[PDB]
This record gives C-alpha cells, structure tokens and sequence, in this order.
C-alpha cells in the first residue's frame, strides 16, 4: 500500500476532497487562533501597561 | 405633580431617586436663631461610584476611576432625620439621628474586580 509519508497523495486527483482537507486545515488554524486568544485573555494582566505590558507576559 | 402613590411607583426605579425641586427654586430660607430646627427628610441618591486605583509606584498620582454598579437600584439613603442646630457663629450643624442611612453597594472595576462598600452617612 501507500507508505505512511504518502497518505495525503490520495487527494491529488480529487479536487472535492482536497477542498475538504484544506477546509479542515483552515478550521484547525482558525480554532488555534481562537483558543490561543482565549488562553491569553485568561492569563493576561491588563493592570500595568508601563512595567507589565503584554510583551513581558 | 399628581402626587404619586405606591402603585404609580412600584417597579419604575423611581423609589431609589430623591425628590427634586424645579428651576424656579433659587430662593432663600430664613433662619431665626431663637427657633430650633430639624431636617425632616434627608435623601442621598448616588449617581457615580469612583474607586481609587492602587498603583505600583508609590509615589505617583493614583486616580479615582469609574466603575459599574452591579447591585441595581438599591443604593440610595433616605428617610434620614435629625437636629439642625443654629450655632453662636450663625452656622448650622445637622446632627443625624436616624433613618435608612446605609446601603451595601457592589461596583465592578474594569477587569472584573468587585468592590463592595457600605455606602453610608451614619452619625
Ligand atoms: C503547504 C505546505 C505543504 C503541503 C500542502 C505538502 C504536501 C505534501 N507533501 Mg510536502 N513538504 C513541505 C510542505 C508541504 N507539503 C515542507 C515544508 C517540507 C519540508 C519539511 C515538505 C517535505 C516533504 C517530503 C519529504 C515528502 C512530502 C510529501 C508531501 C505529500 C504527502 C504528505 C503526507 O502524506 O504526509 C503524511 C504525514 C504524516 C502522516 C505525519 C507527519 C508528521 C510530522 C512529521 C510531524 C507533525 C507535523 C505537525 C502536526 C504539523 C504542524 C504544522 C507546522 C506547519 C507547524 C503531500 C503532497 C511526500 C510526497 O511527496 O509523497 C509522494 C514526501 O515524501 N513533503
Ligand atoms: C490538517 C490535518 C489533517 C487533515 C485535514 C488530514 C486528512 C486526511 N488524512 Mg491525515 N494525518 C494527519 C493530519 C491530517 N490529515 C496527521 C497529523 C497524521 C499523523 C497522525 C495523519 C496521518 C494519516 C494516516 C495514517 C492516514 C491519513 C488519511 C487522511 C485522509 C482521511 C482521514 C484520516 O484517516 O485521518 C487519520 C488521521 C487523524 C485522525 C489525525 C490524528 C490526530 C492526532 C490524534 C493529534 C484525509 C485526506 C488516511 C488516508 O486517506 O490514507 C490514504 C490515512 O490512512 N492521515
Ligand atoms: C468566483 C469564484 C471563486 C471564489 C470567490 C473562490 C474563492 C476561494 N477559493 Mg477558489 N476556485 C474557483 C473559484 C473561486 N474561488 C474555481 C472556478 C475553481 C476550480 C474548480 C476553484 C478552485 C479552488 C480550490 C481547489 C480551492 C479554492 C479555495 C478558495 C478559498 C481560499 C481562501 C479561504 O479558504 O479563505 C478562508 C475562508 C473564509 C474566510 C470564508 C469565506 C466564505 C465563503 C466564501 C462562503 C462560502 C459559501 C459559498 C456559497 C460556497 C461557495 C464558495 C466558492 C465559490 C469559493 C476561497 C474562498 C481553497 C479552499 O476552499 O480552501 C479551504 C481551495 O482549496 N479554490
Ligand atoms: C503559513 C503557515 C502554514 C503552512 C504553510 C502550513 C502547512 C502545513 N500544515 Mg499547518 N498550521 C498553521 C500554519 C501553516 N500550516 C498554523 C498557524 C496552525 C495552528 C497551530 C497549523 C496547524 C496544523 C496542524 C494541526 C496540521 C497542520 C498540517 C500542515 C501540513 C499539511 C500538508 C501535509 O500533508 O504535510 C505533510 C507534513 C509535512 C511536510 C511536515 C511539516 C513539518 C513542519 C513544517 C515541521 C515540524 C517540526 C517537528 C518535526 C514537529 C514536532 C512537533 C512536536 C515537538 C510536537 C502542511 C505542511 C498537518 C500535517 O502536518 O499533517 C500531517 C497537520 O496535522 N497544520
Ligand atoms: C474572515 C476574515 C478574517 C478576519 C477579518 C481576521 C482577523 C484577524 N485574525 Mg484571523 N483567521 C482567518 C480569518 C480572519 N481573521 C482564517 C480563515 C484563518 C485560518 C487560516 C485565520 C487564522 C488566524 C491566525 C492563525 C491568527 C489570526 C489573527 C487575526 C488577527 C490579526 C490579523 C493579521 O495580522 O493578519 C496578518 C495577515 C497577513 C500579513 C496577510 C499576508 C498575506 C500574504 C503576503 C499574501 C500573499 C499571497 C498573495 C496572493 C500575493 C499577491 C497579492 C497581490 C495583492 C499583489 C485579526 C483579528 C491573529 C490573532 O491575533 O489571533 C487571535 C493570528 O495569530 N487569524
Ligand atoms: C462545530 C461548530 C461549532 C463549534 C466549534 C468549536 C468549539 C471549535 C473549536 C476549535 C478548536 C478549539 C481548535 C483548536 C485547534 C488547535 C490546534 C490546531 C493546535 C495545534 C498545535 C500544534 C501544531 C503544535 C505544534 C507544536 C508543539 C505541540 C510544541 C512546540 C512546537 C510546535 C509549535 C510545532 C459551533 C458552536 C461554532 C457551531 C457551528 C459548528
Ligand atoms: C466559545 C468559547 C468558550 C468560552 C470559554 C473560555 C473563555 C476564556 C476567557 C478567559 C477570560 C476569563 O479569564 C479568567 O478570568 C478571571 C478574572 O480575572 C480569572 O479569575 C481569577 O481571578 C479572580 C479575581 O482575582 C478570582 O475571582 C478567580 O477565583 C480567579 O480564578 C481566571 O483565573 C481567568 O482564567
Ligand atoms: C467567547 C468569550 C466568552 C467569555 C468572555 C469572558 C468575559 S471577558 C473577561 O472578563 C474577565 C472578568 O471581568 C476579565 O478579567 C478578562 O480580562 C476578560 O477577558
């Protein structure tokens, strides 16, 4: 069968599933950005932009 | 105005507001210093609660900042009464005796910190 490192080649001649895989990557990336922002908001201290700005945190 | 009854007021939020006087009332109320006086009703209606921020330095100008009331229309002091003395120098001194002279109040600072206070004029 296909080796492990070629499994995604099944999409080369399947535009619909390629779009699906791209959609899922895009879902993952956007989910990352949302999750990351939530974690930051749950840890970020806004009380001192002078000596404790975002880049120190 | 059409003197309001409880049923006119109930649930409107008017019950937490102090009576007002209109623009014609720029007069002078005479004080006869042989006469004794009283305040029959004193009402205090808060419209803003500011909390002093607690800064890192020390020394800097720490400011009072705005807050959001979260405990609803439950904040006013009313039905307060007491002596109004006329002093030898012609000043007046109000001595609070009794009334609904406190309210617990919770305000919320930006970021979520809740600041409860006993808003009062006791004594
Ligand atoms: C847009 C970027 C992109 C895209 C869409 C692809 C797409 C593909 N590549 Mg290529 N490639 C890329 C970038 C890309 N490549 C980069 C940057 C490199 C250098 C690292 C490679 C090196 C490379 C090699 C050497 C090979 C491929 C192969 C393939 C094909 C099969 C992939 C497969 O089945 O993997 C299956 C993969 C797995 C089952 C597990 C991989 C686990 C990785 C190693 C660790 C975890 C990755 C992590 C989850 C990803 C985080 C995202 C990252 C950006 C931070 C497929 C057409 C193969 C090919 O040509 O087949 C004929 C092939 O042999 N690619
Ligand atoms: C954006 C990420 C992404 C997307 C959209 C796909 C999409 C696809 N993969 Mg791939 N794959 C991925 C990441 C992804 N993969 C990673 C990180 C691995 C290593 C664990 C794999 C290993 C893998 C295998 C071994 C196979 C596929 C296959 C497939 C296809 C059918 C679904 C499947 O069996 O998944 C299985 C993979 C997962 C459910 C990911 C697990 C995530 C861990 C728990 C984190 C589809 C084209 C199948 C295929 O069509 O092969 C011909 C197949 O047999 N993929
Ligand atoms: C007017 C024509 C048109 C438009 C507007 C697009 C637009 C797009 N194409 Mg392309 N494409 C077209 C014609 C078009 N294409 C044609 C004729 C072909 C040959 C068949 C393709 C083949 C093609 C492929 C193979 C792929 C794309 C992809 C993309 C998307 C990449 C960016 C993305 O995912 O953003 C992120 C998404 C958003 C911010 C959301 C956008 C909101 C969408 C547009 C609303 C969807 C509802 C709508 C009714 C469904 C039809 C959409 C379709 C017309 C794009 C983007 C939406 C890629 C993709 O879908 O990746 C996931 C992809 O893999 N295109
Ligand atoms: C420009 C930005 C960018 C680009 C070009 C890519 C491109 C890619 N992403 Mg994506 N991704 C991005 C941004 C990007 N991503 C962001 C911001 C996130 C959120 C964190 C993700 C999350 C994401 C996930 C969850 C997955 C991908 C996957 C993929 C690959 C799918 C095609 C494939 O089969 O490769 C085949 C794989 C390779 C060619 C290997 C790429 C190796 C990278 C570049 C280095 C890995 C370093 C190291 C070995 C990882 C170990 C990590 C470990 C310590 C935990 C491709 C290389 C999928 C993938 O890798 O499927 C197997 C996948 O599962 N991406
Ligand atoms: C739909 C609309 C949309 C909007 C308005 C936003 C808005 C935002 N996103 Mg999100 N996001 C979206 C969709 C969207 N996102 C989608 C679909 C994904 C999944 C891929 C993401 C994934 C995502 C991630 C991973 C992150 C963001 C982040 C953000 C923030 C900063 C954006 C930034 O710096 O872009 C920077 C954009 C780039 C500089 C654009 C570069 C474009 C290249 C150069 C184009 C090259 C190709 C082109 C064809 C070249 C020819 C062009 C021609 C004109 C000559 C911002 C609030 C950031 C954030 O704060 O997360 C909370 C962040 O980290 N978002
Ligand atoms: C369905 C739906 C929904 C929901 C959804 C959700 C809830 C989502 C989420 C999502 C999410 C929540 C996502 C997430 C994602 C994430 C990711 C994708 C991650 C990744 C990671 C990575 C990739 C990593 C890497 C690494 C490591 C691990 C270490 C170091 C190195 C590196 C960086 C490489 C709603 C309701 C809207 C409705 C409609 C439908
Ligand atoms: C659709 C997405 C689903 C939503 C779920 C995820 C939401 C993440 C949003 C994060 C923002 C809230 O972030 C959260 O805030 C409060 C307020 O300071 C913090 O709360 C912490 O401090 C306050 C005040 O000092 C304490 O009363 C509390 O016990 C303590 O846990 C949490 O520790 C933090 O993690
Ligand atoms: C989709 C996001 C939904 C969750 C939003 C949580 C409220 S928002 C949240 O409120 C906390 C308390 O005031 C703050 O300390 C914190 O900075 C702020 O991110």
């Amino acid at each position: 069968g296909l080796p492990w490192y070629r499994v995604h080649t099944v999409l080369i001649n399947d535009p619909g599933r390629l779009i699906a895989a791209h959609l899922m990557h895009t879902a993952l990336v956007a989910g990352w950005a949302g999750s990351m922002a939530l974690y930051e908001l749950a840890t970020f201290d806004p009380s001192d932009p002078v000596l404790n700005p975002m880049w120190r945190q | 105005a059409a003197t309001l009854t409880y049923d006119d007021i109930v649930g409107t939020g008017l019950a937490n507001k102090c009576p007002t006087l209109d623009d014609t009332a720029r007069g002078a109320y005479p004080i006869d210093s042989s006469q004794t006086y009283r305040i029959a009703r004193l009402c205090l209606q808060p419209t803003t609660f500011l909390v002093k921020e607690e800064p890192k330095n020390k020394r800097q100008e720490a400011e009072f900042v705005p807050t959001k009331l979260v405990t609803r229309e439950t904040t006013s002091l009313d039905q307060i009464q007491g002596e109004l003395k006329v002093n030898s120098d012609g000043s007046l001194t109000f001595v609070e005796e009794d009334g609904i002279d406190f309210q617990p109040v919770t305000v919320q600072m930006a970021g979520g910190e809740r600041i409860p206070l006993l808003f009062t004029v006791k004594n």
